[PDB]
């Protein structure tokens, strides 16, 4: 019984790890979106100053 | 006539200053033995500004830096009486380096600098190279700045200070030192040229394309900046601009004296003969945002003022259309209620090895990003009093850190206000 | 720039037999910090001390420095603290005084002891108490050997470990944990010695000690003295117990094939399979790390490696410390000992960090101590030696306070 | 004054430009170190169109090598005249696309185009008055076709007022190297019709034919094929670099040859090209140059123009020539073979002369003929594209990357209406 409890717990921990990895991808690309989008805001800002 | 006294504090300050005197002594043609061997007679005329024994004062708290100074070349040229030097060592404790160990070394460093100050006739100012992360460099150097202003209030004062960055973080108590050091700098130094290792490592990666940038080359880059900024005193020009004239042209408000610096030209060994040396080309390297030596991208904000010190036989007409073009093209990146935000200067003597060089000093409003970048780390650590007892059990109390916080907070507020 | 080293007990002076062999071999002005050596071996049994007196280093050590008692402590903290310590400790500290008197720029003392025994626990704590009174401000580097959970040579070592740590809190300023079972596993896994003795253990302990004092003996690109560990690694006055690790602990065959560089050895210094304490730092959250670099290392890649560590997620950091590192670079490569089982390396790394996995060790020890104490087993030996029933329970509650401190700070 | 920047994409593009910069630098008398060593001053006054003086007689070519594989760039720098390019202009990825137009247009394009654009922007603002851009690439590969075509699109959004040449080889059924050639050719052409100014179609099939019959080479490696292509390309832009009795610049030639805005795929030839066996047995007069020019077997594309009709044609002559002889010889070859020429435009040929022949020759020529036979190529490729897409072969390597089925229907529709409208004007 314990030999199989261990397999279910290992499965649960891996299901969390692949989730943690995917969360880092979301963190990274969203940071990239801020850089490109704030550039867009500066361009519109430049447009109105002119 | 016009005189500049040098003061080097801490391990970081000493190795930067060691490389500085190497470059200047080379420019003035003085050998590592201490005798003149130069060619031109323009160099002898303005060698009293720095000298032939240098007019420097090294100061620290560990013998290793002094031993490493006399070991290398141009280490036999310092006067052994100027090696004012403690013995115990603060060691990355601002309280120790500002209250405990400073309290007995400061009297002796002040005596030697006072003798070295009154030895000449008319001071232009002092020039201090130090850090903001270490203890014996930052704290002791900081107290020296405060003591000097009480004795010499009408003289200029330069501070080449490096700041800690979270990407390049040496010690754990970095924000505890940087915040307190700024709290004293904002009211004491005349102006500061902010440096940091992150931007320096970044410069040596992209532009210099060096494989292993040891501390020798970083100190070499900072040294080229310091040689370029005082060339106007040491050599005639078609338009002269000493230290005082740069300060009054760059600082619109009395608390806005933290500058970002760049240098041009900087090219890899491979692309060294594949390039041209023209004023427009140097300007595109000057105003590049990846060429500033701080971790604060100036294109995330506005410029207040900017200056460019040129060296070499140039046509002043070219200077003016380049400066006006950069102002009329990117008009949003510059402040609106000051027209013609650019100060310029020309000197006829280039650095040894180049035909035409330039030095950029930009007073931008992107500086509030790095100071907020620092206050974040400081805020979290201070809230639960981490590492606080190593400072508190020395004389420092809690309101001192709160006071430094308020000064950090209202500085970035007025940068935002003037933005 | 001088540091003196005292060695207590059978384990302390055997470790010293490796430390001083390495020091004299390494120095063949830089030697001034150690050199006659600046040491005092002291023990209550004369058998191990006279091994030094009849050994090869008969002439190196001044005769008086070798202190030896007349009878053993019988693996009793009480006997080695109140009965026999009282006669030897006064002679020991009367020597440390004039050795420190000969010195001028003393950085601190560093002590070597094992807390499972009688001498190392009893008069080791007693000696540290009187040194704190006499000097106080000078750093005392305590490299202790706590007993392992499953590997044990004694029976009553829980009693001694608890009773020693109670004083080890407020006396030493820097305290480094080293178990024996963990090092056994290290020598089996990486050094592939299937049958190790104490000699191999003591040899690589000396390598660690020499790596953290090399900043004083030799100039580096970024030097870090003994006061820096005091400041950069101890966030609170009651949390000073540091995991240690070293890399690369590699055999001759493997080392030449492997490409040793800063990034991979900085990684290797953070896995739990290469630490000197059997504990799981994944179970804890790091507070602050300190990285000693020796040899051919530029500041770039040490900074690059530390960036990769902070972004990985199998090891997490505390929220109160975003910049949790203190690096240090020195030029001199690590030396080797003929007969030693380590090969020459271009660059080595010694990590000294602080986490909450240590908070797990003290609970694991408390349970074993608690079980025996309730039915007063083995208590009557210590009580006859001069102690009472009170101090066992009060030392127990002191460890309980420490457990609560680790759970609260990690929150 | 008038300025041309150079852009080489992919492996094929890198070698073509390498032989090109060797030939041009030779024409200007610059040694592989990059210093001036010419004799007259006819060469010095017009080296600003292509090169930039660096320091003390150092002239650097204004070229940008762009690709995704390290070996391709390394090979150009190992060989001679490799040490003359500025290392900043070696914009270069690390992963690789590998004959995948989707990877070259959506996956690896999105992270390299910005960097090469920065180099292109710096290289464009380094000069005063732009004349146009010059791009060399292929239509079968992925890192040249897809990435290079997106580069074309980015430029048209940046500089829509300047000229643009693209020298592109096309895949043929008889010379078919890779397997995904149709899925690359159709989408590339689709993007070319909406972004490029004019395209000069080349192909490897015609290149093999020339090297067997006329050149009679024994081992024609790619060095010699690129030698032909470089001599032809230099012939187009000779007029900006040298003065002549009748100057014809690039924009002047474009407006003369393009009767309708979508009809900008040109066929090329070059004269004279002889074996070293028959070089001694002929002369150098205008008739020998014109007959070898207008020969269908001497065209540099595998599309026989004698299977259709010439709409317009142009000839750029080089050497000390008489314009009277020029137009009379051009008029003669237009009057005899009158059926091959379009009817509602008289004198379908624009002509120009330059007074500086290439080194080693007294007289050369270059033909650029906007014919209507190019519809055969698009049919010959489109049928292969349609044959695969009907039952979705190889589809998933693009579909799983971001394109849908509607993108293929769009690509086929634009090719279909293009072939229909070429057939209409036929
Ligand atoms: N690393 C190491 N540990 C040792 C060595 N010798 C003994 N120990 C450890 O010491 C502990 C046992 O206590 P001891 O050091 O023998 O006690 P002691 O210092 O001799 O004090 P007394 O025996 O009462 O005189 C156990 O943890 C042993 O593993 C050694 O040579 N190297
Ligand atoms: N008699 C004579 N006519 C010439 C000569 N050169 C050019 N032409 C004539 O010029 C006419 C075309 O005009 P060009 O002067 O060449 O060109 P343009 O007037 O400057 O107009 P653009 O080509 O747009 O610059 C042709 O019909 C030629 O007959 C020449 O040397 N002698
Ligand atoms: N540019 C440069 N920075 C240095 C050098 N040496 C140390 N530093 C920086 O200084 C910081 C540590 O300051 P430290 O030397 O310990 O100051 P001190 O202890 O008060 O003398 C680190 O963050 C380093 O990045 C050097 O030679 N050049
Ligand atoms: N004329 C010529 N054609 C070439 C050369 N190198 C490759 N090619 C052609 O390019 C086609 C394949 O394109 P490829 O090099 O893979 O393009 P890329 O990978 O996207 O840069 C083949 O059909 C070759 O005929 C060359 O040096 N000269």
């Amino acid at each position: 019984l314990y030999y199989l409890l261990g397999e279910r717990t290992r499965r649960e921990h891996l299901a969390m790890d692949m989730k943690v990895r995917a969360s880092q991808q979301l963190k990274k690309d969203s940071a990239d979106d801020l850089y490109t989008l704030t550039a867009h805001f500066n361009e519109m800002r430049a447009a109105k100053e002119q | 006539m016009r005189e500049i006294v040098h003061i080097q504090g801490g391990q970081c300050g000493n190795q930067i200053g060691a490389k500085f005197w190497e470059v200047v002594s080379d420019e003035h043609g003085i050998d590592p033995t201490g005798t003149y061997h130069g060619d031109s007679d323009l160099q002898l005329e303005r060698i009293n500004v720095y000298f032939y024994v240098p007019r420097a004062i090294l100061m620290d708290l560990e013998p290793g830096t002094m031993d490493s100074v006399r070991s290398g070349p141009y280490g036999q040229i310092f006067r052994p009486d100027n090696f004012v030097f403690g013995q115990t060592g603060a060691g990355n404790n601002w309280a120790k380096g500002h209250y405990t160990e400073g309290a007995e070394l400061i009297d002796s460093v002040l005596d030697v600098v006072r003798k070295e100050a009154e030895s000449c006739d008319c001071l232009q100012g002092f020039q201090v190279c130090h850090s903001l992360g270490g203890g014996t460099g930052s704290g002791m150097g900081t107290l020296l700045i405060s003591k000097i202003r009480e004795e010499y209030p009408d003289r200029m004062m330069l501070t080449f200070s490096v700041v800690p960055s979270p990407k390049v973080s040496d010690t754990v108590v970095e924000p505890y030192n940087a915040t307190l050091s700024v709290h004293q700098l904002v009211e004491n130094a005349d102006e500061c040229m902010v440096l940091d290792n992150e931007a320096l490592y970044d410069i040596c990666f992209r532009t210099l394309k060096l494989t292993t940038p040891t501390f020798g080359d970083l100190n070499h880059l900072i040294s080229a900046v310091m040689s370029g900024i005082t060339c106007c005193l040491r050599f005639p020009g078609q338009l002269n601009a000493d230290l005082r004239k740069l300060a009054v042209n760059l600082i619109p408000f009395p608390r806005l004296h933290f500058f970002m610096v760049g240098f041009t030209p900087l090219t890899s060994r491979g692309s060294q003969q594949y390039r041209a040396l023209t004023v427009p080309e140097l300007t595109q390297q000057m105003w590049d945002a990846k060429n500033m030596m701080c971790a604060a991208d100036p294109r995330h904000g506005r410029y207040l003022t900017a200056s460019a010190l040129f060296r070499g036989r140039m046509s002043t007409k070219e200077v003016d259309e380049q400066m006006l073009n950069v102002q009329n093209k990117n008009s949003s990146y510059f402040v609106e209620w000051i027209p013609n935000n650019v100060k310029s200067s020309v000197c006829d003597i280039p650095p040894k090895g180049l035909k035409m060089s330039a030095t950029f000093i930009g007073n931008s409003t992107a500086i509030q990003e790095m100071f907020k970048r620092v206050s974040e780390q400081f805020t979290a650590m201070f809230r639960r009093k981490a590492f606080l007892h190593w400072y508190t059990g020395e004389g420092m109390d809690e309101m001192e850190f709160t006071e430094a916080e308020s000064n950090m907070n209202d500085l970035v507020s007025e940068y935002q206000q003037y933005q | 720039r001088e540091v003196i080293s005292i060695h207590i007990g059978q384990a302390g002076i055997q470790v010293g037999n490796a430390c001083w062999e390495l020091y004299c071999l390494e120095h063949g002005d830089a030697f001034n910090t150690f050199f006659v050596p600046r040491c005092i071996f002291l023990d209550l049994e004369p058998t191990v001390v006279d091994e030094v007196r009849t050994g090869t280093y008969r002439q190196l050590f001044h005769p008086e420095q070798l202190i030896s008692g007349k009878e053993d402590a019988a693996n009793n903290f009480a006997r080695g603290h109140y009965t026999i310590g009282k006669e030897i400790v006064d002679l020991a500290l009367d020597r440390i005084r004039k050795l420190a008197d000969n010195c001028t720029g003393l950085q601190g003392f560093l002590v070597f002891n094992a807390v499972g025994g009688g001498t190392g626990s009893g008069l080791g704590s007693l000696l540290l108490e009187r040194l704190s009174v006499d000097y106080g401000k000078k750093s005392k580097l305590g490299f202790t050997v706590y007993p392992s959970p499953q590997v044990s040579t004694a029976v009553v070592e829980p009693y001694n470990s608890v009773l020693s740590t109670h004083s080890l809190l407020e006396h030493t300023d820097v305290a480094v944990m080293l178990d024996n079972e963990a090092i056994y596993d290290i020598c089996r896994r990486s050094l592939d010695i299937e049958r190790p003795t104490y000699t191999n253990l003591n040899r690589l302990i000396a390598q660690v000690i020499s790596s953290l004092t090399a900043s004083l003996r030799f100039d580096g690109a970024l030097n870090v003295d003994i006061t820096e560990f005091q400041t950069n690694l101890v966030p609170y006055p009651r949390i000073h117990f540091m995991l240690s690790s070293y890399a690369p602990i590699i055999s001759a065959e493997k080392a030449y094939h492997e490409q040793l560089s800063v990034a991979e050895i900085t990684n290797a210094a953070f896995e739990p399979a290469s630490m000197m304490v059997k504990c799981d730092p994944r179970h804890g959250k790091y507070m602050a790390c300190c990285l000693m670099y020796r040899g051919d290392v530029v500041p770039k890649d040490v900074n690059a490696s530390v960036a990769t560590i902070k972004t990985k997620r199998t090891i997490q950091f505390v929220d109160w410390c975003p910049t949790g590192f203190k690096c240090g670079i020195n030029y001199q490569p690590p030396t080797v000992v003929p007969g030693g089982d380590l090969a020459k390396v271009q660059r080595a790394v010694c990590m000294i960090s602080n986490s909450t996995a240590i908070g797990e060790i003290f609970s694991r020890l408390d349970h074993k101590f608690d079980l025996m104490y309730a039915k007063r087993a083995f208590v009557h030996w210590y009580v006859g030696e001069g102690m009472e029933e009170g101090e066992f329970s009060e030392a127990r509650e002191d460890l309980a306070a420490l457990e609560k401190d680790f759970e609260e700070v990690g929150a």
